[PDB]
């Protein structure tokens, strides 16, 4: 009985949720840090167990999605799943991780099979950012901070296209080069470093 | 009571530095040695998060990262703002309290210095 | 006022009778002067019968003036022995085609005779809006009238009927919440700016909340309870589920719901767990056995 | 002046996270309602045997009124009493 | 007198909501065949808009 | 503290601080 009760408590599943997560997180980071030695087949835990892990998380997800309340039209289950913007970056994030899988199979794209895991680990993190709304402080501040970063992220691209024109004039005064590599340089490092 | 708040956060932030670190380590170069790779990993880039960037072991979507990362710690600044607020009113009792158990106890304290 | 006055003072006078004075609430109707109505008819000598006063009271809600209903409730009217199924299906035709219910249901039964003002038609919008009552189905007495003439009062988005009418409904707040989310559809629907803005103006999630906050702070504990349930009247379904359908965060914000979320959080020894406690327990296995945090 | 602009799209940011105080308290809660009815979802196996646990569920598919009448009165009394 | 001005206006507004849209670009008689919105701009009545 | 922390005379805790 006291077992029941210690482990069925929700709160304590959501607990060793985090726990697995964590681990899972590090333990991908180490494994993808190792196993991109061999272009081949590679170690065991590297893919079979990383399979057997974004199964069984597509799967929770999916169940949890579907088959919570009734056996509705699948459209307007869609419809709302969709609406989501945590289900958008968790639909970017199943993409990403196909198509590191994909390109991992792929042994010539040596650099395309490590860039696609490179720009996807980040998403588990940001999962991670998410997970951590239960307790009451930080909460409303980082609930309040999505649609602020939102309304932000719509201003900042005037004033980095100015500051890319300050750039731009001050390169095209300073120093009166066809070459591609070092003109988008001192275009663009230049001003950034300043 | 804000410091003993932003203890929490500074665990997120912490975490999140890491792994824009951990992304740019995979991301540069091609290590055994676990100090080394540990190095490569949270020395560096945190490195590169205080202006020490050293390109010639980088050069053989940054930008947006970057810009991101600026604009979260002027949140997390903003968030500080917010809080300080608030606090003035209840401030105001406690430290007078405190102030009168600092005044009885220098009057309990000795004439003679610490020496 | 006086012409009134003067009118069932000879009425009276002449004679004292049910379908008389009938005769000359019925002229008070359109007056509405009823500060002077109850004086005058009712608070006299003659005695009124539910026939006479039910006929008149079908006409009365025809008109969306309150507080004559009120009065002839008042007067011993059994609206639940005048309730017909027939009675409703009238009311429902009895209204303008200014209103975009008229429109909807003009529709709904338009695409109804082309696929093969009609109770059929309205349950099939009503189970549209919600889906979590298919109730529908004129002789035949229909059981929950006060549930189905709130209803119609909030389809005639008539506020004030609507008030009136949930003052004596048998569920505490699930009505409420279905009406929240039904008139908040309707805005979304609205054609006319400002009839489409009035629409929206109406907060009942506000009369929600505030029964809420009243039953918890008598029983704490029952009031828990009552918001788990099943409520026959509702196809009994639970009133959180209502929340959600309507999806009325301010209702939500209420402490005492939070706190029952709270107490659902964990399922034993919730209010009393210290972070470091629950993690200890969770680093020794046999905690639960060492009886360090209750249980 | 590049640098003032930028103070004052700082200071703007400020404005607007300061502005929108309000409804975060309760969109927040809301939130957190989700989140825990969500939890209490979840079935009580780790994600490596959330495959067992789904085979578990698997093969388990495979395999009163006088209080509430109480509870109805005592409801409508405090309606009333309100 | 811009508060009288947008005090009618925001009543015969409320009340029609699409006559409202036929009385501003009208033009008047009395004032030698101008429209509402010409005058305001010349009155500079920002409050108004 | 203005940003010039020479490691090549500081490398042959630091995070806590600069937080």
């Amino acid at each position: 009985t006291r077992w029941r009760k210690f482990w069925g408590a929700p709160v304590t599943v959501f607990l060793g949720n985090v726990v697995m997560y964590f681990a899972f997180l590090f333990l991908f980071s180490y494994v993808l840090l190792v196993d991109f030695r061999p272009p081949p087949q590679g170690p065991s835990g590297s893919e079979v167990t990383l399979y057997f892990w974004v199964f069984t998380l597509v799967l929770e997800e999916i169940r949890q999605g579907f088959f919570t309340n009734e056996d509705t039209r699948l459209v307007k289950k869609f419809t709302l799943y969709v609406e989501d913007n945590w289900n958008k970056c968790d639909m970017v994030a199943i993409f990403l991780f196909i198509v590191g899988v994909t390109c991992r199979m792929v042994p010539s794209v040596f650099e395309a099979g490590r860039t696609v895991l490179a720009i996807d680990f980040m998403v588990f993190t940001l999962r991670l950012i998410h997970i951590f709304a239960i307790h009451k402080q930080l909460g409303p501040k980082i609930i309040i901070v999505e649609r602020m970063m939102k309304d932000v992220f719509f201003f900042l691209f005037f004033l980095s296209v100015w500051l890319v024109a300050y750039g731009v004039t001050t390169q095209a005064l300073l120093h009166p080069d066809g070459r591609l590599e070092w003109i988008f340089r001192r275009v663009l490092y230049r001003p950034y470093l300043q | 009571r804000m410091m003993k708040d932003v203890f929490f956060f500074l665990f997120f932030l912490s975490v999140w530095l890491v792994a824009y670190g951990v992304t740019t380590q995979a991301l540069l170069h091609p290590d055994g040695r676990l100090e080394w790779i540990f190095r490569r990993v949270l020395y560096r880039p945190y490195l590169q998060i205080f202006g020490q960037i050293p390109l010639d072991e980088i050069d053989e979507l940054v930008t947006f990262l970057l810009v991101t990362n600026v604009l979260l710690m002027n949140l997390l600044i903003a968030m500080f703002s917010y809080t300080f607020q608030v606090v003035q009113g209840n401030a105001d009792m406690f430290w007078k309290f405190q102030r009168y158990h600092l005044i009885v106890e220098y009057h309990g304290r000795p004439a003679l210095a610490p020496p | 006022t006086v012409i009134l006055k003067a009118l069932v003072k000879a009425c009276k006078s002449h004679s004292r009778d049910a379908q008389d004075y009938l005769d000359e609430l019925k002229l008070a109707v359109a007056w509405d002067r009823v500060d002077i109505a109850k004086s005058e008819i009712f608070n006299g000598d003659v005695e009124w019968k539910s026939c006479d006063l039910e006929e008149v009271m079908t006409d009365a809600l025809v008109s969306n003036k309150p507080d004559f209903v009120r009065l002839f409730v008042d007067s011993g009217a059994d609206m639940a022995e005048f309730l017909t199924y027939g009675r409703l299906q009238q009311l429902y035709h009895s209204v303008s085609p200014k209103s975009l219910l008229f429109e909807l249901l003009e529709r709904k039964h338009e695409e109804g005779r082309l696929t093969l003002f009609s109770l059929h038609e309205v349950s099939r919008v009503l189970k549209d809006f919600l889906h979590d009552a298919c109730r529908g189905f004129l002789s035949r007495k229909s059981e929950d009238p006060w549930r189905d003439l709130f209803l119609w009062a909030v389809l005639q988005n008539r506020y004030e009927m609507a008030t009136y009418f949930w003052a004596m409904g048998r569920e505490g707040v699930a009505a409420a919440l279905a009406a929240c989310k039904i008139i908040k559809e309707m805005s979304h629907l609205e054609k006319e700016a400002e009839v489409a803005r009035t629409m929206r103006e109406a907060k009942y999630e506000q009369l929600a909340l505030d029964l809420f906050s009243e039953c918890y702070s008598n029983s704490e504990d029952r009031a828990f309870a009552l918001l788990v349930r099943r409520n026959h009247s509702w196809s009994r379904t639970t009133c959180l589920h209502l929340a959600t359908e309507a999806d009325a965060k301010a209702f939500f914000a209420h402490d005492g719901v939070q706190a029952f979320l709270t107490k659902i959080w964990w399922g034993d020894m919730a209010t009393g767990t210290p972070i470091l406690r629950l993690l200890g327990a969770f680093t020794c296995p046999a905690l639960i056995y060492t009886n360090l945090i209750s249980f | 002046t590049n640098v003032l602009l930028m103070n004052l799209l700082i200071a703007m940011f400020s404005y607007t996270f300061q502005v929108v105080q309000g409804n975060a308290d309760m969109f927040w809660k809301f939130q957190r309602y989700h989140l825990i009815v969500e939890y209490h979802g979840r079935p009580a196996l780790a994600p490596p045997f959330i495959l067992l646990s789904h085979l578990s569920l698997v093969l388990k598919q495979v395999f009163p009124d006088p209080v509430d009448q109480k509870i109805i009165t005592w409801e409508t009394v405090q309606k009333e009493n309100f």
